[PDB]
């Protein structure tokens, strides 16, 4: 109760634990996994209802037509972000008449969530996000942890049973980048993926939600019977 | 200071609740019944010390309106707080809205001055159990609500709160009806003062009553008036 | 508040087919005296966008700092935000017009008038007016201050729509920007001798031209007429 | 002394049909006897099938479609795309004029 | 006892959450910062956990003014905030003084900044080292800040988990120039000493940034390194761990 | 954050507010000074002590000036009154000096620094100060008077008395030697006769910081040829003085 | 207990929490020792540059607050530089609002009124650093001030500081027995330089160079700061004498 | 931290009794007595003192005794130094009454006032209470005088006789044992002085460790003129009653 | 230890005092409710605790608008502040277009509230340091996605659902609901389906003393039902039991 008490307190190895128990939130949530070519980028998020007479829950929050983020964690920690990412992104559509880039609305976010911890009584957020989008440098797919640091690959994953999704995705590495306007592949591509994290969860038609950003595709969720092209 | 009292107890309760509820039993004892034509709220007064003046002594039935009034059980330091918050709200309404307060209004007022210092943090709750008793304007029915310091309410046709509250109420399950209330006020009175007689004592030294009947009439009875009652009951 | 205190003269604009030309004067004037000469209105941001800066000089400093600013926070973040999330005139303007108009409703404005003149990554042209009050519009001609409806003109004289952009090439530009800066300085009192001209292009970069001078002015005529009337 | 306001003109004129509407502009923008320029039109699609002339100060009227467009943006984002009626834009645009009538 | 707060002290004259914050640099990155003449030169390990990465994309190196390097190691969220503060500063100097803030300004700055963290318990400190300079008017500057608020002039500086396999080379190259050197040869040395930090990080596989301010080469600007010179460097290196 | 609004005083199990109790330890842990009132004049004594042989006792200050008429003087803690000296001051300006213009009456103004005091013990992240503070003075409404602040916010006229490490023994010394009418100079010889007692170090007129609220002197206030108006009662003795009075005893 | 974790009086009316601050300034060993000349006040003092890879340069105990007053800590670098900061504010604030400097004795009030307010809160650490405030004024003459983390401050003749100062204390009292002054006559500042490095080679057994000390000199209306040669033009006149 | 160094002080025990609270009634038990007797002439206030030192002076002392306006004074039981915050706070209520109403303050709402005031300091804050006990004289043209207790939960209490302070329980009997409701301003004079006799923390009760007060309507009209006595006065009265 | 932190992580990797919060649903009287697409019905246990309650003005069934209606079950002193909010939000999107607020997003809205744990932690004013314990049955009408019934948490987390049962019964409820529910229910069949599994949880008898039905319809409103009608449907109830 010393340094697992307090959101203030260092910590000889450098930590804040209160940061790794918001990242066994991701361990007991969902899964989400994305993974880009060169120019789309895709998310493909495992939806999960409440109990067999509830439908299953939207994992995927469109922030606008160039951007989206999906959760992975605790969904009241994620409606924060998702509301500062729209405010940020329409800020820069008055403001700069411009869309806003990838790499920077994740900079914004890591330092909003730093200043939260920081402050005694605060909390991490516990909740990882993917952030994909497409602007001017082409697709971008972030990985965002509940430290709040953000890193940049072309194929990434978080949730329950990640690892072997990463495994995926580094063996069809090659593929995938080397695949370009066709969101198609990556789709089929992504849907294998998320089959290295089941746990018998299934993949049905109802449980697979899919949402890609193009260039000349604006931010689109797909679901019901038209996720059933790409099984 | 935002460092919380109220903290979650691992029996899906807080600790400030159980604490209010705890005082409003070791507190004052108010018993309330309705008739058909009228509210009684009696309450213990304290001055079982001797030589004491009781028109100077804590008022523990205070009008808000002129024909809706406010008991309590529990603490008589917590109380006062809420009696003057109350005041406020009433003439708020009568200022701003219109048309005299209905009961209902300030049930749900107070049980709302429970709630904020409950949920926040830094702040402790009113360790206060109230009778809320009255008439709504224009309508012959009266009411009567308790509300207690979680911020809940409920309406009854008799109701105790405080100290002995098990054995108040076991005398009132024969010689009440929940559907048909007394028809006379002189029985409402009498009946209050009997359930009175069981925990306080001593008298009528400590019993109040206040009566209310429609056409907004309040009238409060002082010790004596109460005396020619209670030998009556005792004769009988 | 804010009233005109020292103020600057006007900015004379206009297309050609691969780039855009844009000139001004150097001169704060403290009314009829003409009190600062060798102030210098024409910045650059870039090789892609010079800004022309009109109305009051106070003001012209607060949109410098700005300008510094933006620069900085665009470059801020990742070392390859200015290199494909490279700012474009479009994006310059609006930042400056927004900010611009917050001030106005505090009711103490950045009083002046600007021309962004760029040419975009694409390459077409951007020619587009802002001023203190938020009024934006475009024109194939543009101009500032009394060379609104002075200079401008004999600009529009050549290029009455814009499907006749392609139809205007650099040196046909060249000559009626010179010209229209004559007229400038004939016709309007607060105006300098001193003038500096810009060219962005799309095909060069920008290639600035300094402190040329008003010449080929005519005064021949100025000398057989005896007497007022 | 700074007086805020002008008159940037223009015209516009907006007519219901049958299952179709006509909102016509034109392009010409002044400033007094002045002629600013003669192109700049000053009908915008908001996106939707609403289309919206904020008409007369420049400055003001641009203001407006921008603000507008935002709330068309929040509207699909926290009612999980829901469809913009005519009807509710004209409430949320009296809004944002009622907001600066100071 | 003393290991609740960062305004317990104890008898021996120490803090030890602020003593503790510096472990955290020590499992951060390598890098390194090589004081010269006319600039300086700097250099940070990339740790490649997996090859799903992209490399260069992941930046560590932000500039903040148009002229001061900033590249950090420790706990990385917490060290873009001590960048993100300090890019305010930059502006509002700039704001009233209408010039650029000098290196050594910044440098103070950054230091009352981390002060301020360790004498409330309502705010928690960083958990970053980091490393800075520049060109001014009154030369380059280097400088190293810890979680503590302590910095100091530096001949050369280093941290991370091969602060130590760093350090012990720079030793040596003022020994090869006792008169320091120039920024454009010490762009090849500051590849070479990360390979030999990586001896330390040799379960793991590497890449390599450098950046570099000098006003031999770039007229005192901050930029980064790339292409051409980038990959001669990256050669240097490998030949000579080989 | 500020979670610090909870009062560090409380009480004690046992009654008794526990804090105030341990800042009244501080004062007897505290360097010894005493006051005696007479009836034309007041004197206020204390002992200098510092933790060097080469710090000077000639910019260290323990009796201090509040107005011209009115002087104090700790036992306790250094620090604690360096900062009580100035809030003192502040107060007896803004309410005082712009409100009622003139210099305030001794009885007046110890109520008002008690509150300061009170309020060291209300609030959170303030703990009260540990010194007890005599305030000697003379108003010419009630008169000479001798007040004592305590650590608790509460005030004492007394007829004499001490504070610090040796108040129990110097209020025993005080009974024997005090009448109901003294002079000024007599009061003198009585207070550094018993403060000799309560130093264990060496007791010189250079170590020993003398002043009394005795005599009105002009040419203190910096100006002269108005008579109606003079300048401090408040007087300190210079050294060599002091080493005249060490022969009066 | 916890009244020796927060600022809060023990049984003794003791705050244990404040005397820990002291214990802190011996951990960087750094010793100052600071004289009154005739005309000057000179303070030398050590300066550590443990490696090459530190820049000697730069490695500064001495802060000039105002013009005329010198600072010299001894302790924690953190603390020094926030402590520094907090005096240079102060001190352009009087001359702002009094229309001149600000007096050394004043400006020692003023940072022991603000050291016992970080004790006065009980979350707020003391700042740990010992300061020595060097002035020559024109109204107290030569002056040495030095200020501590309780907030007690008191004038001072001459003064040292540091983990071994005991022994530097002991020579400087008795170096002003024989001469029967509270300032040392010579009527070079310079020499008073020379003196001051004797007695601290006595004092801590260890003959200096030019990087182990760094100088600094008030002389009237003025400090400043010797570079590193015109300490080595002393250790020659060390011979000289 | 710093939920780490509270405890929580404030707060509720199992019983709904205030820690705080209830350890103040203790303290104030240390401190000397306090009596009020309302006779129907008047209101004896009359008060011993917690310190009676060998040099203190206590012929001037008015440490116990104030008044709050020019018809209501206080007796104080419990810490003096904690009382005098809300003894100002009182002087204030009443003077805001008068200024903008034209009339003297009741006594019950100066009294609820304070009341409120104590109540406030365990509902927010984490600040600990006023140990003080007071008892009021005052009065008002509603009910004529009005005798008080107060303490320090924030609660009122009236009374016909009250003691405070050290030794109550003794007090308490002996007043109800020899108080009449017919009583004058002088027999409440002579019967507060014994009561305190039976209570005195010495073993002797001495006229410069009395405070007495009365207000009387014998003051001409039916006003009422508060007297704080003067020490030879105190004397004078005190070898009347015969204890010395 | 985790539960006495405001906001603090718990090895589990999630807070606790959440947990309780969940474990505090289960102090509630039942809140039944059935969605079809004829209506989404709700009908809520009054629960007489006492012989002497009258049960017959005490309502569980509050309207948040015209076109959306809510049941609570759980700790009710939680939902007082949550109703008076949801009511706001409501009324605010009335005003600010003149159109009918989906039923999901007001759902959402009132879970922005349920988000208020931490002290210090994000830009808005924190009025608790901790979450409910209540649950809600939000239902109603809206145009877009038709008919709707949505549950929403202390979590500040909701899901659609198409039959849900909250309250000390709900898990028993919840086993019936997975057999019993389909989509060739009416209006009045899922009616009688709250009578149904209300019946099995019920301590006493089921009458329409203890019992209130209360229907959300896009061509009638918000109505909640007389006590007349609750008792012929309880009547008809046993005819169907009768029937097996």
């Amino acid at each position: 109760n010393n340094y697992d008490g307090d959101t203030v307190t260092f910590s000889p190895t450098g930590r804040l634990f209160q940061v790794e128990y918001a990242l066994e939130a991701i361990k007991q949530g969902s899964v989400t996994v994305g993974l880009r070519s060169n120019t789309h980028a895709v998310l493909v998020a495992l939806k999960r209802n409440a109990d067999e007479l509830s439908s299953y829950q939207k994992k995927i929050i469109k922030c606008d037509e160039h951007m989206g983020l999906s959760l992975a964690g605790l969904a009241p920690d994620a409606r924060v972000l998702s509301n500062y990412l729209r405010q940020q992104c329409n800020y820069s559509s008055l403001v700069f008449n411009r869309k806003l880039a990838v790499e920077r609305a994740g900079h914004l976010l890591c330092d909003k969530a730093q200043k939260n911890t920081q402050s005694y009584g605060g909390r991490p957020y516990g909740v990882g996000l993917l952030i994909i989008g497409y602007d001017k440098s082409g697709a971008h797919l972030l990985e965002f942890q509940p430290s709040g640091n953000v890193t940049e690959l072309y194929g990434t994953a978080i949730g329950a049973r990640s690892q072997g999704a990463k495994t995926y995705l580094e063996r069809t590495l090659d593929t995938f980048i080397k695949i370009d306007g066709n969101p198609d592949e990556l789709i089929k591509a992504g849907v294998e993926a998320i089959s290295q994290s089941l746990r018998d969860e299934s993949l049905t038609v109802d449980n697979l939600s899919i949402a890609i950003v193009g260039k000349d595709t604006p931010f689109t969720i797909y679901d019901g019977e038209a996720v059933a092209k790409y099984i | 200071y935002d460092r919380a009292l109220s903290i979650f107890s691992p029996d899906g309760h807080i600790f400030q609740v159980e604490y209010a509820l705890e005082a409003v039993k070791r507190g004052t004892c108010a018993v309330g019944v309705k008739g058909k034509n009228c509210v009684v709220l009696g309450c213990e007064r304290r001055s079982t010390l001797k030589l004491q003046d009781t028109r100077i002594t804590p008022s523990k039935v205070s009008k808000i309106d002129s024909h809706v009034v406010l008991s309590f059980s529990g603490l008589n330091a917590d109380s006062r707080i809420l009696i003057e918050k109350a005041r406020v709200e009433a003439q708020s309404h009568r200022l701003t809205l219109e048309d005299p307060v209905t009961v209902e209004y300030l049930t749900r007022y107070v049980a709302g001055v429970q709630q904020r210092y409950t949920q926040s943090g830094g702040v402790r709750p009113f360790g206060v159990s109230t009778l809320i008793a009255g008439f709504d304007p224009r309508d012959d029915e009266p009411k009567l609500y308790q509300t207690e310091p979680s911020g809940i309410y409920s309406s009854w046709s008799a109701q105790t709160i405080g100290r002995n509250s098990k054995t108040v109420r076991e005398f009132l399950e024969k010689n009440y009806d929940r559907k048909e209330p007394p028809a006379t006020v002189e029985e409402c009175v009498k009946l209050t003062v009997r359930s009175l007689l069981e925990v306080v004592q001593t008298g009528a030294k400590n019993i109040e009553i206040t009566v209310v009947k429609p056409d907004s009439d309040i009238v409060a009875l002082s010790s004596e008036e109460i005396n020619q009652y209670v030998t009556q009951i005792e004769q009988e | 508040t804010q009233q005109p205190i020292v103020t600057g003269t006007s900015v004379i604009s206009m297309k050609y087919d691969n780039g855009v030309i844009i000139a001004a004067d150097n001169l704060g004037s403290y009314g009829s005296l003409l009190r600062f000469n060798g102030v210098e209105r024409l910045i650059p941001v870039g090789d892609n966008t010079v800004v022309g800066i009109s109305g009051d000089i106070s003001d012209m400093q607060h949109i410098e700092r700005l300008l510094k600013d933006l620069v900085t926070e665009n470059a801020y973040d990742n070392p390859l935000a200015d290199a494909e999330e490279a700012l474009e005139p479009s994006y310059i303007f609006e930042y400056l017009a927004t900010v611009m108009y917050q001030r106005r409703s505090k009711m103490n404005p950045l009083w002046n008038a600007i021309i962004v003149a760029g040419v975009q990554s694409n390459g077409d042209q951007f020619l587009r007016y802002v001023n203190l009050l938020g009024v934006t519009y475009s024109s194939p001609t543009l101009a500032t201050g009394f060379g609104a409806h002075m200079a401008n003109p004999l600009l529009r004289k050549v290029v009455d729509r814009e499907s006749d952009i392609p139809k205007t090439t650099v040196q046909v530009a060249e000559e009626a920007i010179v010209n229209a800066m004559r007229v400038l300085y004939y016709r309007d009192a607060r105006s300098s001798r001193n003038f500096s001209l810009a060219i962005i292009d799309k095909n060069t970069g920008l290639t600035f031209k300094k402190n040329l001078q008003v010449e080929n002015m005519k005064w021949d005529f100025a000398k057989d007429i005896k007497g007022y009337g | 002394q700074f007086n805020p306001y002008g008159d940037n003109g223009g015209t516009i004129l907006g007519i219901a049909g049958e299952d179709f509407a006509v909102l016509a502009g034109d392009t010409r923008n002044i400033t007094d006897y002045s002629i600013n320029s003669r192109y700049e039109p000053k009908v915008f699609d908001c996106g939707d099938n609403i289309v919206m002339s904020a008409n007369g100060f420049a400055a003001d009227g641009d203001a407006l479609v921008k603000r507008f467009k935002n709330s068309v943006k929040w509207y699909h984002f926290d009612h999980n795309d829901k469809k913009l009626s005519i009807n509710s834009a004209a409430r949320n645009i009296q809004h944002l004029l009622y907001g600066k009538r100071f | 006892g003393y290991d609740l707060s960062n305004s317990v002290f104890s008898p021996d004259g120490r803090n030890f959450q602020v003593e503790y914050a510096v472990k955290a640099v020590e499992n951060g990155t390598t890098s390194i910062g090589i004081k010269c003449n006319d600039g300086v030169v700097f250099a940070v390990e990339k740790l490649i956990t997996s090859k799903l990465l992209v490399p260069q994309k992941n930046v560590k190196i932000q500039v903040v003014d148009r002229h001061i390097g900033c590249v950090y190691s420790g706990l990385i969220p917490d060290g873009r905030h001590l960048v993100n503060r300090g890019r305010e500063e930059a502006a509002s100097f700039k704001k009233l003084y209408k010039t650029p803030i000098p290196i050594p300004a910044f440098a103070d700055r950054l230091g009352q900044y981390v002060q301020a963290h360790t004498l409330y318990n309502s705010v928690r400190p960083f958990g970053v080292s980091t490393i800075f300079g520049g060109v001014d008017k009154n030369g380059a500057h280097l400088y190293m800040l810890e979680p503590s608020g302590s910095y100091w002039g530096y001949k050369g500086a280093a941290t991370g988990k091969g602060r130590q396999s760093a350090k012990a080379e720079l030793e040596k190259l003022v020994d090869h120039h006792p008169e320091g050197l120039s920024a454009r040869e010490a762009v090849k040395q500051a590849a070479k000493i990360i390979y030999l930090a990586h001896e330390d990080n040799k379960e793991k596989d590497f890449e390599l940034e450098i950046s570099w301010c000098s006003l031999s080469e770039t007229n005192g600007l901050h930029k980064f390194v790339k292409g051409d010179l980038l990959q001669e460097a990256i050669d240097f290196a490998q030949k000579e761990i080989n | 954050t500020d979670r610090y609004s909870f009062s560090l005083t409380t009480f004690s199990p046992s009654g008794k507010l526990g804090q105030i109790d341990y800042a009244l330890t501080a004062v007897k842990q505290g360097v010894t000074s005493l006051g005696i009132k007479a009836t034309n004049g007041v004197v206020i004594a204390t002992e200098k002590k510092s933790s060097s042989p080469l710090a000077m006792s000639e910019t260290l200050s323990k009796v201090s000036l509040l107005t011209p008429d009115i002087g104090a003087v700790y036992s306790g803690m250094g620090p604690d009154y360096r900062v009580l000296v100035d809030k003192s001051r502040k107060v007896a300006h803004t309410s005082y000096k712009r409100i009622y213009g003139e210099y305030p009456p001794t009885k007046l103004l110890v109520s008002e620094v008690a509150k300061i005091m009170q309020e060291a013990t209300q609030s959170g992240g303030v703990r009260p100060f540990g010194v007890s503070l005599l305030i000697a003075g003379h108003d010419e409404f009630n008169g000479f008077s001798l007040y004592q602040v305590d650590p608790s916010g509460s005030y004492f006229p007394w007829k004499a008395t001490a504070i610090g490490k040796g108040s129990v023994a110097a209020k025993t010394f005080l009974e024997k030697r005090w009448n109901d009418e003294l002079e000024l100079e007599d009061a003198i010889h009585i207070a550094l006769l018993t403060l000799k007692e309560s130093v264990e170090g060496e007791f010189n007129g250079d170590t020993i910081e003398l002043a009394i609220i005795g005599d009105e002197n002009p040419d203190l206030l910096g100006y002269t040829g108005i008579p109606t108006d003079k300048g401090p009662r408040f007087r300190k003795l210079t050294s060599q003085e002091i080493n005249d009075r060490l022969e009066a005893l | 207990g916890y009244d020796r974790h927060i600022t809060i009086f023990s049984p003794e009316g003791r705050l244990y929490q404040v005397e820990y601050a002291f214990k802190a300034t011996n951990q960087t060993n750094i010793n100052s020792l600071a004289v009154r000349g005739k005309d000057c006040t000179v303070v030398i003092s050590q300066k550590k540059v443990p490696d090459k890879l530190l820049d000697p340069t730069t490695v500064s105990y001495i802060f000039c607050i105002s013009r005329t007053i010198g600072m010299v800590v001894n302790g924690p670098i953190p603390d020094a530089r926030n402590a520094a900061l907090r005096a240079k504010a102060e001190a352009a604030e009087f001359r702002y609002k009094y229309g001149y400097d600000m007096p050394c004795d004043v400006l020692a009030k003023r940072m022991a009124n603000l050291s016992q307010i970080y004790t006065q809160r009980a979350y707020m650490r003391p700042l740990g650093v010992i300061l020595t405030f060097v002035s020559v004024d024109e109204e107290l003459g030569p002056s040495i001030y030095k200020t501590d983390p309780a907030g007690y401050y008191v004038g001072y003749k001459a003064t040292a500081t540091g983990p071994k100062q005991q022994e530097i204390t002991t020579n400087l009292e008795n170096h002003f027995k024989k001469s029967k002054i509270d300032h040392i006559n010579e009527e070079s500042w310079e020499k008073v330089v020379e003196f001051a490095i004797t007695h601290m080679i006595d004092a801590l057994g260890t003959e200096f160079s030019k990087n182990d000390l760094e100088v600094g000199v008030a002389t009237k209306d003025k400090f400043f700061t010797l570079s590193a040669e015109n300490i080595e033009e002393r250790l020659v006149a060390i011979a000289e004498q | 931290g710093s939920r780490r160094y509270d405890s929580r002080t404030t707060i509720f025990s199992p019983e709904g009794r205030l820690y705080q609270v209830e350890y103040a009634l203790e303290s104030i038990s240390h401190a000397g007595t306090a009596i009020g007797i309302m006779a129907s002439d008047g209101i004896v206030l009359a008060a011993e003192r917690k310190v009676t030192s060998t040099l203190l002076e206590q012929d001037t002392s008015t440490e116990k005794l104030y008044k709050l306006n020019d018809k209501i004074a206080v007796a104080v039981a419990g810490l003096t130094a904690d009382a005098e915050i809300l003894i100002n706070t009182a002087r204030i209520h009443a003077q805001n009454y008068l200024k903008t109403y034209n009339e003297d303050i009741p006594v019950e709402i100066l009294v609820r006032r304070l009341s409120d005031i104590k109540q406030g300091y365990t509902q927010h804050g984490g600040l600990r209470p006023f140990g003080v006990s007071f008892i009021y004289a005052g009065y008002d043209d509603r009910y004529g005088y009005q005798l008080y207790t107060s303490n320090p939960s924030g609660n009122y209490t009236g009374w016909k006789a009250i003691s405070v302070g050290a030794n109550t329980s003794a007090a308490q009997t002996l007043l109800q044992m020899d108080y009449k409701d017919d009583m004058k301003v002088d027999d409440a004079i002579e019967l507060a002085l014994k009561t305190l006799s039976k209570t005195t923390d010495s073993s002797a009760l001495t006229y410069d460790r009395l405070e007495f007060a009365t207000i009387r309507k014998g003051a001409n009209d039916g006003e009422v003129y508060q007297k704080i006595f003067k020490p030879q006065e105190i004397k004078d009265i005190l070898v009347k009653t015969g204890i010395t | 230890e985790y539960d006495r932190g405001v906001s603090t992580f718990s090895p589990e990797g999630r807070l606790f005092q959440v947990e309780y919060s969940l474990e505090a649903i289960k102090l509630g009287s039942t809140a039944i409710g059935i969605a079809t697409k004829e209506g989404v019905v709700l009908g809520v246990e009054k629960r007489a605790t006492s012989p002497l309650l009258e049960s017959d003005s005490i309502e569980k069934i509050v309207e948040i608008d015209r076109h959306i209606g809510c049941a609570m079950s759980g700790l009710t002193a939680d939902a007082r502040s949550m109703i008076e909010h949801a009511r706001t939000a409501a009324v605010t999107h009335n005003l600010y277009y003149d159109e009918d607020i989906n039923v999901e997003s007001l759902t959402q809205s009132v879970c922005d509230l349920a988000l208020r744990f931490g002290e210090g932690a994000s830009g808005e004013e924190r009025l608790m340091s901790r979450p409910f314990g209540v649950a809600l049955l939000i239902a109603g009408h809206d145009a877009d996605d038709g008919y709707q019934l949505f549950h929403a948490e202390p979590s500040g987390t909701f899901y659609r659902y198409n039959a849900k049962a909250i309250g000390s019964g709900s898990e028993g409820a919840q086993a019936e609901l997975l057999n019993e529910w389909h989509s060739s229910l009416t209006l009045k069949e899922a009616e009688l389906l709250v009578l149904k599994i209300l019946k099995q949880v019920m301590e006493e008898k089921l009458d329409e003393n203890n019992a209130q039905l209360s229907c959300i319809t896009k061509q009638d409103g918000f109505k909640i039902y007389d006590n007349e009608k609750t008792a012929e449907l309880i009547k008809e109830l046993k005819e169907k039991e009768a029937a097996e």
